[PDB]
């Protein structure tokens, strides 16, 4: 007894810390930069949609104005 | 085959196969019948949602715990909980697995006998064994001595053990536990305007207690500080909005543990029943018990309790002895980890209550040599 | 005459509604992107912290 | 109320037959304003709202700010002298009487039905009002299917077509044994 | 008849546009709200970490 405390504690004392650091690094890398880039891409597409909407609205208002 | 280490508890049922690190399925032990009428046809509405399913439909249920203070008050509901645990959370038929239940100290005999009778007749297990909830928590710490304070959610008990020889005359069982703290918190929240009454809102108050409350190192200084500054007021968002702000209710709810006069209980706090439990022991093993005080159970997870308790005991104890409080990070599942370790032992493999033995002596076999 | 009056009227309502919808859509999307970018800035704060934690 | 406020321009409808004409006017012209005061101010300055309508005999009429004042009574029942609160606040009160744990789901699944909820622009006014009343965190969503008018009957057809429901009918022999008071009994 | 046909088709197209826009709005709303809850949770756990640091 009291000799399995080493073999159940020291293991996770380093392996768990290193593995969680690895998980945090990979999750941040996968998540944050890709999300910001994708949001910028969607913003550019949204601006293009806004331009298309403005053009169509203006041309239809020009024709229909009677 | 492998053994099933179930642990009924009172508030959270923890179960899993023997030999692992953590319980496989942990879910509240509540059985809630619906209370309204119900107009949709064919919706597939059941008559009783148990376990973690009734913590999601709790808006239209009346949850009721089947275990009040360690003892079991509603046997049909407890049978339903066990059936759910075996068949849906573990999906292993009990006909092929030994079981290791756990029971608080100083409980009524009839409860234990009915438990074994159910396990042998309804579920028809091969062999079951009942163990005291504190010896397991001592197993999990890897010690062999020490006095363990297992403050669960139903009942707080304090079993001292030396060199493997338990001291039956020094067990101090006190019935203040997490549930009474939930009720007291729900009662002092009314001083700001928030009223929780329904049995469903008791769960919300429990969540508030878990996430916000903490044990003060010194009570009077905290009461004075919270009454002048506002650095303590932490806010919390209800399940529908309308955030609430908890002031000095934060450290007044768990203070009831050290002053049970708050909820009208006469007895002394958990800081003084441990010292009394030690002083009943012999004069030559008091140093070891002082040095190996073990904490377990859910309710001992309050942030800052391992320092308050040490300060209190150091105040009570003689100045020469060293007071050390073992507070492992895996406190909540300490009893179940110990249960897994005990069930995995080879020396223990012949202590099970085999079914043929029960057939020969009846349910009263549990009080006999097979304890 | 009744039919076409109805159709043109409800169509005009539809056009004004849909344009309001488009303004709503753009505002929601841009606010979402701003919040997500704030979150990713927080994530890179945490990632700098993790690089410090590389001390372990 | 529309028939009563039309008299402010000179058009008097009294006969019970002309109530049908006023109903047609209400159906074809009235709409619910997103913001009441701004619309009242706009209709009092410009003339972009005045829509005309041809009676069953000629003599077209022009409806001004009576357009959005008729259905505004729903959100301010004080117009017709009723004390109670509008349909925007009785929904919030009906929610708040429910338990504290099912309020989010009710907030997110508010359903509109019935004929009178077909006014153009009501699904936005009601959402704005409830969002004003409700806590800021909850999401308020208003389900307004295009088949609103017949929603009750479509649901009735679905319910009558169910197999599980086939034994809930009040069979005639049961009525013969318990009288007409059978409806309040188990067969609801 | 010609005006009626053209008006009806324009109306139906705009109507289907309306429905699709509503669906898109709903989905983006669900995702944005999920992000919002994620942000609140991360901030709250961050503050809990700060208070844990205060403790130790
Ligand atoms: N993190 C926590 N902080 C404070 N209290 C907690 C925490 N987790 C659980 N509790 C309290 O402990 C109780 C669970 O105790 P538990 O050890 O599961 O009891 P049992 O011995 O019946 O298993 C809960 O009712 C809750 O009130
Ligand atoms: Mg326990």
């Amino acid at each position: 007894d009291f000799d399995d405390i080493h073999r159940k504690r020291m293991e996770k004392d380093l392996n768990e810390l290193q593995a969680l650091i690895e998980a945090h690094f990979e999750n941040r890398k996968k998540e944050e930069e890709e999300l910001v880039s994708l949001k910028d891409r969607i913003e550019r597409r949204r601006a293009e949609r806004a331009e298309q909407q403005r053009i169509r609205n203006e041309r239809e208002k020009e024709r229909q104005n009677r | 085959t492998t053994a099933l280490v179930c642990d009924n508890g009172s508030g959270l049922v923890k179960a899993g196969f023997a030999g692992d690190d953590a319980p496989r399925a942990v879910f509240p032990s509540i059985v809630g019948r619906p209370r309204h009428q119900g107009v949709m046809v064919g919706m597939g509405q059941k008559d009783s949602y148990v376990g973690d399913e009734a913590q999601s439909k709790r808006g239209i249920l009346t949850l009721k715990y089947p275990i009040e203070h360690g003892i079991i008050t509603n046997w049909d509901d407890m049978e339903k909980i066990w059936h759910h645990t075996f068949y849906n959370e573990l999906r292993v038929a009990p006909e092929e697995h030994p079981t290791l239940l756990t029971e608080a100290p100083l409980n009524p005999k009839a409860n234990r006998e009915k438990m074994t009778q159910i396990m042998f007749e309804t579920f028809n297990v091969p062999a079951m064994y009942v163990a005291i909830q504190a010896v397991l928590s001592l197993y999990a710490s890897g010690r062999t001595t020490g006095i363990v304070l297992d403050s669960g959610d139903g009942v707080t008990h304090n079993v001292p053990i030396y060199e493997g020889y338990a001291l039956p005359h020094a067990i101090m069982r006190l019935d203040l536990a997490g549930r009474d703290l939930t009720d007291y918190l729900m009662k002092i929240l009314t001083e700001r305007g928030y009223s929780f009454v329904t049995t469903a809102e008791r769960e919300i108050v429990r969540d508030i207690k878990e996430k916000l409350c903490y044990v003060a190192l010194d009570f009077e200084n905290e009461m004075a500080t919270a009454a002048s500054s506002s650095s303590l007021e932490k806010s919390y968002e209800l399940p529908d909005g309308q955030v609430i702000t908890i002031g000095n209710e934060r450290f007044r709810c768990p203070e009831t543990l050290f002053q049970p006069s708050f909820i009208g209980m006469e007895s002394a706090g958990i800081h003084e029943t441990t010292y009394n439990s030690i002083m009943k022991c012999d004069i030559d093993i008091r140093k070891d018990l002082y040095a190996n005080n073990v904490l377990s159970g859910g309710t001992t997870m309050y942030p800052g309790i391992a320092d308050r308790m040490q300060k209190e005991i150091t105040a009570l104890a003689p100045s020469t002895m060293k007071i050390k409080i073992i507070a492992p990070p895996e406190r909540k599942y300490s009893v179940w980890i110990g249960g897994s370790i005990l069930a995995s032992l080879s020396t223990f493999q012949q202590m099970w209550i085999s079914k043929q033995e029960y057939d020969e002596a009846g349910p009263s076999i549990v009080h006999r040599k097979c304890f | 005459s009744d039919k076409l009056k109805e159709a043109e009227t409800r169509a005009e309502f539809a056009e004004r509604s849909v344009t309001k919808l488009e303004k709503s859509i753009d505002d929601l999307e841009d606010e979402l992107y701003a919040q997500k970018l704030k979150y990713k800035a927080i994530s890179e704060e945490l990632d700098h912290a993790l690089n410090d934690m590389t001390s372990i």
